């Protein structure tokens, strides 16, 4: 709809066009821009989507030319990329998994219920920290006032 | 207990209730009838001897069992 | 590595020993220890609640 | 952080679904604002407002609307009226049935040599259940100056 | 959402979740009303692509 | 020791061919098989219970 | 007449009945199905050819851009089986199709083809089947189970009881086609007959008949007989057939013959009709009173006015009698109705039937199919022509037509593809004849409605779906169809179809991990009939109707094998002798009985055919002629069984086993066990982990050898001969000259499969059972596998059991194993693990596998070599470092006084992070094998170079040992040629063998022969040079790893778990037990001779559970070891072979008739000595399942020993040394060891990891987190007064992410408080409930 509105706004009969096939281009271009920009969950840019669909076209061509399937070392010569951008591209261009995916191998579970937390500090660590505070405090008390003050401040 | 022993008790219940249902159906007690309770025909005394207290003939009995096969 | 349970209590748990798995918790605090001794100890529940 | 986008190993991310639904609703809101700036014909703005209505109604309950909007799976994507409900919502599944530190389990066994007020128990389950108690006692009897 | 809580395929159903029911008063009178109104007046459109 | 009754098929209707044998003796093929009906009904109920 | 490879030990075999049809190849379902799936098949039937033919040829959008088919080929795999388990590929095979894109010209109806571009185009990889019906999807050997769904056809279901609540039942009839629209029939409570097309609204069932060009007269004369009424000079005479008026009240006196044959009022008895048949009546006149309610069928209108007198299917009255009377109507045709037999169904449905002729009915059907569509002549006509009657939208598959014709008792096996007039008519007549009384419904279980898919058929269907979704794209690309530019492959995309087939073989409720822990378990998993999965009925929709056993499972599904628990009966096991029908049904064998002879010709009967015979039963005595020894013998006819005459039986059962499966036929004495206890017995015998020194069954059931061989574990000799080179790793048979092919003779070589992980982490091993210089008949077992002894399946080991309580260390169901069992390592079983340690590619940097690690001294890194992979042979324990690895970790970001520490000591906290793979706590094994993988962009490290070197030297040595044999065979052919025309025998070998090619010879055809053979030799040289080259290039080239990984390093630990309290042992009869005290030898009991009984079970477990089988087994095993010990003494006091001959020959003859007689006067002395040595452990006795050892035979086989015939011994206690009163039982029971080991179930978590969205304990390793302290436990803790325990049960210990660490600090400080706070889950609940439009708050006061 948006694209057709832009097409209407940028039409003239003074080149003898047929408005149907004229606006077909604008519609397809606007929908392509949208399907690129706001489709992937984590948004990848336009040139990146063009590279990804190039890789998919060449993957299909090779996967019935070479018979079995192509390797990145072969894509980096059908495509002419630096042999490492292909690794990064085919790393990036995949969707995310739905964290409510049913990992039905249990009573009734979900993949979300199995992703542990990494940043939490162990209670062992927290107890050690508090013990070390106490120890170093008594140590620094085992100095003079000027000593302890300078050694706290620096 | 075990997952077999529970099943044993349930199967014993099932067969017991079945057998008691089919012992209850047989009459073996009552007063002689001398004639059908549906059509009025006579019940021959041999059949009455086989089942003391047969309220029906063999014809009406078969007919009633046969309607009851369709469970209505 | 087997939790050697008592025998008499198995009727209460309804637990033969065909591989059944009991779980042990632990009472952390001090009120919870006095409750796991004065209310939930094994020799204070021998009369069935029903 | 109640609808994370965790980095799984391999670049693959394993996000919740509310990110998807909010992404849809934010898209449709922005698109409606963009339509209003142009002042499109009323069929356009009407269909857009209906789309936003369905988007929000799928955000809240994803049901009562007639047909859920399933994600890239074929499985209908859960929503805010659905992270509270059910035998897996927070009420029944994480406000009553919660995992519990300081627990364990094993195969039970016979053990007739016991008075009835003492269950047997392995040395190893004991030394794994009572690590904090052990640590306290060991820093008490000076068998280890520090907890490490 | 009405009194009926099936919607079924199979008739029954035994001791497995047996003799279930929820009263749900004040929902039946509105649901049956919605039925009698949807039938009598006209057939309403559903979804928005079809709109 | 004695004979073992009349296996009841899972319909609820009791079969009329009793098991004139017992466990100290054998059970030929028909008799064991007829036992299978009630045995599996007991299982299929103490699985739902 | 035994082979030299069975004389190793010869099982004493009871069991009378002379078998006739030896066990089939146990895996015929799997292999046969997948062979029919993938094979070039010049006929449209089952196979991929069926798939391609149906989708193809195909055509463009009407403009002749056509795309036809030629043929297909299955290219060889790139990776064989073993490399494809080692690496992790799917053992696939490239698919290849010869499509053809042909295009006719614009303005060309059928003119000559203008373009035909041919080419072979790839699509998918259909994963090939291993030898044993086990696919290899991703390294893990997987097994597709046969499904079990409704045969598309006719059914007459009942739906009895519940609906309508008045106890009345209904009779729906469904005509389900393979593809197309259903067609249901059914009665209402009101008895009107109601038709319905696909599950849409009901209709008056006569509407379809009117739409079939039937009007009312011929409807009534289809669904009714006739009773005439006449007026012959007086008052409404009647025709009367004697059968019509049975058991009814009369509204008239039965007058005829000027006589009262019958008096009115009575219900017409049978003797009524007998006497009337002695009368020959054709007529009895009755009053109008009985015609006053009839139903006149044919149409009556006036001969003078042509006016409508009485319509079709109206009930006359006397006025109506006269109305049709006075204008000449002598015949009155009236329906012969009744309440019992010939009920009013079609007449009354005509009452309901609003529409009259073909037009109205067609209009009604047309509007019922699609709402609001206006009715139209050709509209309705085409709609009703395409509902059920056109090739396009409706096709009863030939399976369907067979069921349909057969179920109506129609003679022809095959016929049309679609419905027709008499089809629907016979369905309705059969429904009516059901409800009248003469007929029966077909309940769901009956195996004439359970047609068995299997691997081939399901794979064909999924590849079918692939072809349809691809031909969408084909016709799409041919929308713009170009004539000479797009070859027949740019259109087609492999990843759709390949993705579909991979989705099936790896993502399904059928393609599931095989149980590889026990050969019995493998071969009772490949053979399975499942009702679940796609296309079948799930649990809740279905449902009890199919959890059950129906009287036609006899020989087609094991009655006593099905996994109890969640889904009983849904996982039936295919029976022993049973196969799959042609159309797909199950079919068992029977012996064709002639007039009175039991002829040997086995004769497979399906399930729909079994009732229509009268089958004998295999427990029938037959006297050396096929004559039944009596005049009556028990048989089963139609479910029911009952004594039948001698000359009535048409089939006798093959052999006594066929009712049971292979799982439950390896149980000795199955005839003495309740079906439940036998079910648990079979269901636990499938689980027994393969022990270390697998012994044998001291009592077995004959089938054990067939289940050992026909699985894949043992190594059956492909050809027989002498064993040239037995080694611990291989065997090198020299095939006899009887079987040695003329061209390049050579020999066989069997590379055994040593220690390798199985799917269940047990030790699938193979040992060699034949010693050097031995003969081997064809079809012999050369290499035992796991749990196979000399080719006989030993799951567990037999050990001296004794039934007596003994202090209650076996209280409920427990076992009490004595330390003599644990010393010998006779349950010391072995478990092998695959610990992985990947090396991923983080944005901060790549993880290295470096050995130099921070904060682990040389105390733990003593084991690691120079590259961070443990040595092959370390004895690592719980906690060591197997793969020292470090990941980059920037942003030190230290703290206060820790920083003062750093200053005081100068300790630099590196950016390096230890994340090495350390052994999971609790295991203590020997690292037996390390494998390394590497993306081909990383410089391989030092140890990976060692491993390439080692594997490459291995492959070189192997391929050299191969090429030697091969070129030796070629030498043999050249030599066999030289004997023709230039033979020079003993001066051709003295010189070097290579100096034969360069030998001259006459210029005949034979010299050109040497020419060709020299070419063959040199080509073999060059060719296996290059084949070694290809092996070296499979090794040396990199690997294709997951995206974002650099190098994975697998370390296989081999734990040796012994035995201990917890490890569930359990006999074969379903007597479970958790071993609960490993006693000293002293404390055990001991019979009066010294021998201490090992296991001490509980006698209180037998009388409560009718499984007296184990007690008979104990006595028989006791007697068998009696024979064994007598042989032991006779051999160890070593006597002479004559003594052993007389005694063993006594042990094998033994009394009652058998099918076993051995005749040891044929063995040589140096065989009977071998036989005795293999019997000294105990004489292995057999007992076929339902032909067991009758107790008198056991008492006599105990007398042959010297045990007490009672079976019981006085046991002296081992502590107090005083006789246990009342002699106890002893004997040898065969006891498995189920793999519910204790050190897999044990678990304890003090403070592990935590989840991410809800901060709950979530740890992994052995669910390394708390126990699910669910809801009912909370009701328990509320029931007590316990409130603080509950609070710290679900606030501190579990969720509140400040309360828990304050709790931990307080615990370490020795101050047991708990400052609880508020859970984290409720906090998330506030944030969610508030994310909606709902202000949730907390009042504060
Ligand atoms: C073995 C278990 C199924 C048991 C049947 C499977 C099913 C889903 C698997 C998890 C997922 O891979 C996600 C996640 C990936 C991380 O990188 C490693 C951890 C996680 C938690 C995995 C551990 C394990 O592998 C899981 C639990
Ligand atoms: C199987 C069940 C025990 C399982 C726990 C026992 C407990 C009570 C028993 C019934 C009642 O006694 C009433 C009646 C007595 C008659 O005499 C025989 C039939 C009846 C129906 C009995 C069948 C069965 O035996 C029952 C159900
Ligand atoms: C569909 C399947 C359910 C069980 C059947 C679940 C359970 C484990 C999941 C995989 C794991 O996360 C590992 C891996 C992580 C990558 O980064 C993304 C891909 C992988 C292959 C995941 C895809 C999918 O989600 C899996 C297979
Ligand atoms: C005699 C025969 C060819 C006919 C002339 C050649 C062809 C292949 C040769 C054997 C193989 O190498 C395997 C085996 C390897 C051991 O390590 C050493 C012994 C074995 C038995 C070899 C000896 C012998 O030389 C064989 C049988
Ligand atoms: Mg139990
Ligand atoms: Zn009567």
């Amino acid at each position: 709809n948006i694209g057709l509105m832009k097409a209407v706004d940028k039409f003239e009969y003074r080149r003898g066009y047929k408005f149907s096939t004229y606006a077909t281009w604008w519609i397809r271009q606007a929908i392509t821009r949208s399907i690129a920009d706001q489709a992937r969950t984590i948004r990848i840019p336009v040139h990146m989507i063009e590279t990804i669909n190039k890789l998919n076209r060449i993957s299909r061509q090779m996967l019935q030319e070479m018979g079995r399937e192509p390797t990145p070392e072969e894509l980096a010569e059908r495509m002419l990329m630096p042999e490492d951008k292909i690794r990064k591209v085919l790393k990036i261009a995949k969707e995310p998994i739905s964290m409510e995916t049913p990992i039905g191998d249990d009573e009734d579970s979900h993949l979300g219920d199995f992703i542990e937390d990494t940043t939490l500090e162990l209670p062992l660590d927290s107890a050690t920290t508090e013990s070390l505070r106490a120890a170093t405090h008594d140590v620094l008390a085992g100095l003079t006032a000027r000593e302890a003050k300078v050694l706290r401040m620096r | 207990s075990d997952e077999a022993d529970e099943a044993y008790s349930v199967t014993e219940q099932l067969t017991m209730t079945g057998i008691n249902r089919i012992r209850q159906k047989i009459n073996a007690h009552g007063i002689p009838v001398y004639l059908c309770e549906a059509c009025g025909n006579p019940i021959p005394e041999a059949r009455r001897k086989i089942f003391p207290g047969v309220t029906l003939c063999v014809e009406c009995q078969a007919y009633q069992e046969r309607q009851r096969k369709h469970y209505a | 590595k087997a939790i050697q349970l008592h025998p008499l209590v198995c009727a209460a748990y309804n637990a033969d020993f065909d591989g059944d798995q009991m779980a042990v918790h632990v009472p952390l605090t001090l009120e919870a220890q006095l409750e796991a001794r004065a209310l939930m100890m094994s020799t204070n529940n021998i009369l069935s609640p029903a | 952080d109640l609808r994370p986008l965790v980095p799984l190993d391999g670049g693959r991310f394993a996000t919740s679904d509310l990110n998807d639904l909010y992404r849809r609703v934010i898209n449709r809101n922005n698109r409606l604002k963009r339509l209003l700036d142009l002042a499109a014909p009323d069929i356009i703005v009407r269909n857009e407002k209906r789309m936003l209505q369905e988007a929000v109604d799928a955000l809240l309950d994803n049901g009562r609307r007639g047909r859920a909007i399933t994600g890239s799976n074929k499985r209908p994507l859960k929503s805010l009226a659905d992270m509270i409900k059910g035998k897996q919502g927070r009420f029944r599944q994480n406000l009553l049935g919660k995992r519990v530190d300081y627990s364990g389990r094993s195969v039970i066994t016979v053990g007739p040599y016991l008075r009835l007020h003492q269950c047997g128990l392995p040395k190893k389950m004991a030394l794994e259940l009572f690590k904090p108690f052990i640590y306290g006692k060991l820093e008490l009897r000076g068998l280890a100056t520090t907890i490490k | 959402d009405m009194g009926i809580q099936v919607m079924e395929e199979a008739p029954d159903a035994d001791d497995l979740m047996l003799a279930e029911n929820t009263a749900d008063e004040d929902a039946a009178e509105a649901a049956a009303q919605v039925l009698s109104s949807v039938e009598s007046e006209i057939g309403r459109t559903t979804d928005p692509v079809r709109m | 020791a004695g004979m073992r009754g009349l296996m009841a098929k899972p319909d609820g209707s009791i079969i009329e061919t009793p098991i004139t044998a017992n466990f100290r003796e054998g059970l030929n093929v028909l008799q064991y098989f007829i036992s299978t009906h009630g045995a599996r009904k007991g299982l299929a109920d103490t699985a739902l219970k | 007449v035994y082979s030299y490879t069975e004389k190793k030990r010869i099982r004493k075999d009871f069991g009378k009945r002379p078998q006739v049809l030896d066990v089939p190849y146990l895996l015929s379902i799997q292999l046969d199905s997948f062979q029919k799936f993938i094979e070039q098949d010049p006929e449209g039937q089952y196979g991929l050819e069926a798939a391609f033919r149906s989708v193809f040829p195909i055509q463009s959008y009407s403009g002749n851009s056509e795309l036809q088919y030629v043929s297909y080929r299955l290219g060889e795999p790139v990776f064989d089986v073993q490399e494809c388990q080692i690496r992790g590929v799917t053992y696939s095979a490239p698919l290849r199709v010869k499509l053809r894109l042909v295009i006719y010209e614009r303005e060309a109806p059928e003119g000559t083809v203008k373009d035909i571009k041919e080419q072979e185009v790839y699509m998918g990889e259909i994963p090939l089947m291993t030898d044993n019906g086990t696919f290899v999807i991703n390294g893990t050997e997987r097994v597709i189970v046969s499904q079990l769904h409704r045969s598309p056809g006719v059914f007459f279901d009942s739906d009895k009881g519940k609906t309508h609540s008045s106890g009345k039942v209904l009779y729906n009839a469904r005509i389900i086609p393979y593809r197309g629209s259903w067609l249901d029939f059914e009665f209402d409570p009101k008895d009107n007959l109601f038709v319905r097309i696909d599950r849409r609204r009901k209709l008056p069932a006569t509407i379809i008949l009117r739409a079939l060009n039937y009007t009312t007269e011929q409807i009534l004369d289809l669904f009714f007989e006739k009773v005439i009424f006449e007026i012959r000079d007086n008052k409404l005479q009647m025709e009367l057939v004697p059968e019509r008026l049975r058991g009814e009240t009369a509204s008239f006196d039965i007058e005829a013959n000027g006589k009262v044959y019958v008096e009115k009022g009575r219900r017409i008895t049978a003797r009524h009709i007998r006497q009337l048949e002695k009368d020959d009546v054709k007529l009895i006149e009755v009053p109008v009173e009985y015609i006053a309610g009839k139903v006149v069928a044919k149409d009556y209108i006036d001969e003078s006015t042509g006016e409508l007198i009485c319509a079709a299917n109206m009930e006359l009255s006397l006025d109506l009698l006269a109305k049709l009377s006075q204008s000449g109507h002598k015949r009155i045709e009236t329906l012969f109705t009744n309440d019992l037999d010939h009920g009013p169904y079609i007449s009354e449905t005509l009452r309901v039937d609003p529409t009259n002729d073909r037009l109205s009915a067609l209009v009604e059907i047309y509007r019922m199919m699609r709402p609001g569509e206006p009715p139209t002549r050709e509209a309705a006509e085409s709609l009703f022509e395409n509902l059920f009657f056109s090739e396009d939208r409706y096709d009863l598959s030939a399976v369907g037509r067979m069921k349909f014709n057969r179920s109506l008792l129609r003679e022809e096996i095959e016929g049309s593809g679609i419905l027709s007039k008499d089809d629907i008519i016979d369905v309705m007549k059969k429904l009516i004849d059901i409800r009248n009384g003469k007929g029966e419904v077909d309940d769901i279980d009956h195996l004439g409605n359970r047609r068995i898919r299997s691997v081939g058929e399901m794979a064909e269907n999924q590849f079918r779906v692939g072809l349809v979704r691809v031909e969408r794209a084909v016709k799409e690309r041919l929308s713009l169809g170009d004539l000479d530019t797009l070859m027949p492959q740019d259109m087609i995309n492999a990843k759709p179809i390949s993705a579909a087939v991979k989705e099936f073989f790896g993502s399904s409720q059928l393609s599931q991990f095989m149980d590889q822990n026990n050969p019995l378990s493998e071969i009772t998993h490949k053979r399975r009939i499942s009702a679940l999965g796609p296309g079948g009925l799930t649990r809740e929709r279905a449902g009890f109707e199919v959890r059950d056993v129906h009287p036609t499972h006899y020989g087609r599904v094991c009655p006593i094998e099905t996994p109890e628990g969640p889904n009983i009966g849904l996982i039936n096991s295919l029976s022993v002798y049973a196969q799959t029908n042609e159309y797909g049904f199950l079919e068992t064998p029977y012996r064709k009985v002639t007039d009175g002879v039991v002829t040997d010709e086995i004769h497979y009967l399906s399930a729909i055919e079994e009732g229509n015979y009268v089958i004998a039963q295999a427990n029938s005595n037959l006297d050396e002629e096929g004559h039944f020894v009596e005049d009556l013998v028990t048989c089963r006819s139609k479910g029911e069984s009952s004594l039948f005459s001698r000359d009535q039986v048409d089939y006798m059962d093959v052999s006594t086993q066929q009712v049971v499966s292979v799982g439950a036929s390896l149980i000795p004495f199955l005839e003495h066990d309740d079906a439940n206890r036998a079910l648990m017995g079979a269901n636990m015998q499938r689980q027994a982990v393969p022990t270390l020194r697998a012994d044998k069954p001291l009592v077995g059931t004959g089938m054990e050898r067939a289940v050992a061989v026909d699985s894949g574990v043992t190594a059956v000799a492909k050809r027989g001969g002498v064993v040239q080179y037995v080694d611990a790793s291989r065997i090198v048979i020299k095939v006899n000259e009887d079987e040695m092919y003329p061209g390049e003779a050579g020999i066989d070589i069997y590379n055994l499969t040593k220690y390798t992980r199985s799917n269940q982490n047990t030790c699938i091993n193979q040992m060699p059972c034949v010693s050097l210089g031995e003969p081997v008949e064809r079809g012999d077992v050369l290499a035992d596998g796991p749990s196979t002894d000399l080719g006989e399946l030993a799951l567990g080991q037999n050990m001296r059991v004794a039934f007596m309580p003994w202090n209650g260390y076996n209280f409920e169901d427990s076992i009490l194993v004595s330390e003599r069992v644990v010393q010998e390592d006779r349950f010391t079983t072995i478990h092998i693990q695959e610990l992985a340690c990947v090396s991923r590619d983080t944005k901060l940097g790549p993880e290295e596998i470096t050995a130099d690690i921070p904060n682990v001294g040389e105390a733990a890194l003593s084991k690691l070599d120079e590259s961070g992979i443990v040595y092959i042979g370390a004895e690592v324990t719980g906690g060591d470092i197997l793969v020292g690895k470090v990941t980059p970790k920037g942003e030190t970001q230290l703290t206060p006084e820790e920083k003062l520490l750093r200053a005081i000591f100068g300790e630099k906290a590196s950016d390096v992070k230890d994340s090495s793979l350390r052994v999971p706590n609790g295991v203590s094994g020997t690292v037996i094998d390390v494998q390394v993988f590497t993306r081909d962009g990383v410089e391989k490290d030092k140890r990976a170079l060692e491993i390439e070197e080692m594997q490459l030297k291995q492959a070189k040595k192997d391929l050299s040992e191969e090429l030697q044999i091969l070129e030796a065979g070629l030498f043999s052919r050249i030599r066999a040629v030289l004997v023709a025309g230039g033979v020079e025998a003993e001066k051709l070998d003295k010189l070097p063998r290579d100096r034969w090619l360069e030998l001259g010879l006459t210029d005949e055809e034979k010299q050109n022969q040497l020419e060709q053979l020299a070419e063959q030799y040199d080509e073999l040289k060059h060719e296996f040079e290059k084949k070694l080259e290809a092996k070296r290039r499979k090794i040396t080239q990199g690997d294709d790893l997951a995206p974002g990984v650099l190098k994975i390093v697998k370390v296989y630990l081999a734990v040796k778990r012994r035995i201990q309290p917890g490890d569930k042992m359990a006999g074969r009869h379903g007597n479970k037990g958790v071993i609960s005290k490993i006693n000293p030898i002293e404390d055990m009991p001991y019979d009066e001779n010294g021998t201490p009984v090992d296991i001490v079970l509980n006698p209180l477990g037998v009388p409560s559970r009718m499984n007296i089988g184990q007690i008979l087994e104990t006595h028989l095993g006791m007697a068998a070891k009696g024979i064994g010990d007598k042989i032991n003494a006779m051999l160890k006091q070593q006597q002479e072979v004559a003594k052993l001959r007389e005694f063993i020959q006594r042990a094998y003859d033994l009394g009652a008739d058998v099918r076993q007689k051995v005749d040891l006067s044929t063995f040589s002395d140096e065989e009977v000595m071998r036989l005795a040595e293999n019997l000294r452990k105990g004489m292995p006795i057999a007992t076929p399942v339902f032909d067991g050892a009758k107790e008198a035979e056991i008492k006599e086989l105990l007398k042959l020993g010297d045990l007490p015939t009672s079976g019981q011994i006085r046991l002296y206690d081992g502590r107090t040394g005083e006789q246990f009163e009342r002699p106890v039982t002893v004997g040898y029971m065969y006891m498995l060891k189920l793999n519910h080991l204790v050190d897999d179930k044990m678990h304890a978590r003090s403070t592990g990891s935590y989840s991410l969205v809800t901060q709950q304990p979530l740890g992994g390793k052995a669910q390394f987190g708390g126990q699910r302290f669910g809801e009912m436990e909370v009701w328990a803790l509320e029931a007590y007064g316990a409130a603080y325990t509950l609070q710290e049960m679900l606030t501190v210990k579990s969720d509140d992410v400040n309360g828990r660490t304050k709790m931990y600090k307080n615990i370490v400080d020795g101050n047991h408080q708990m400052e609880p706070g508020m859970p984290e889950s409720f906090n998330v609940l506030l944030k969610e409930i508030r994310s909606l439009g709902i202000n949730i708050e907390l009042e504060d006061e």
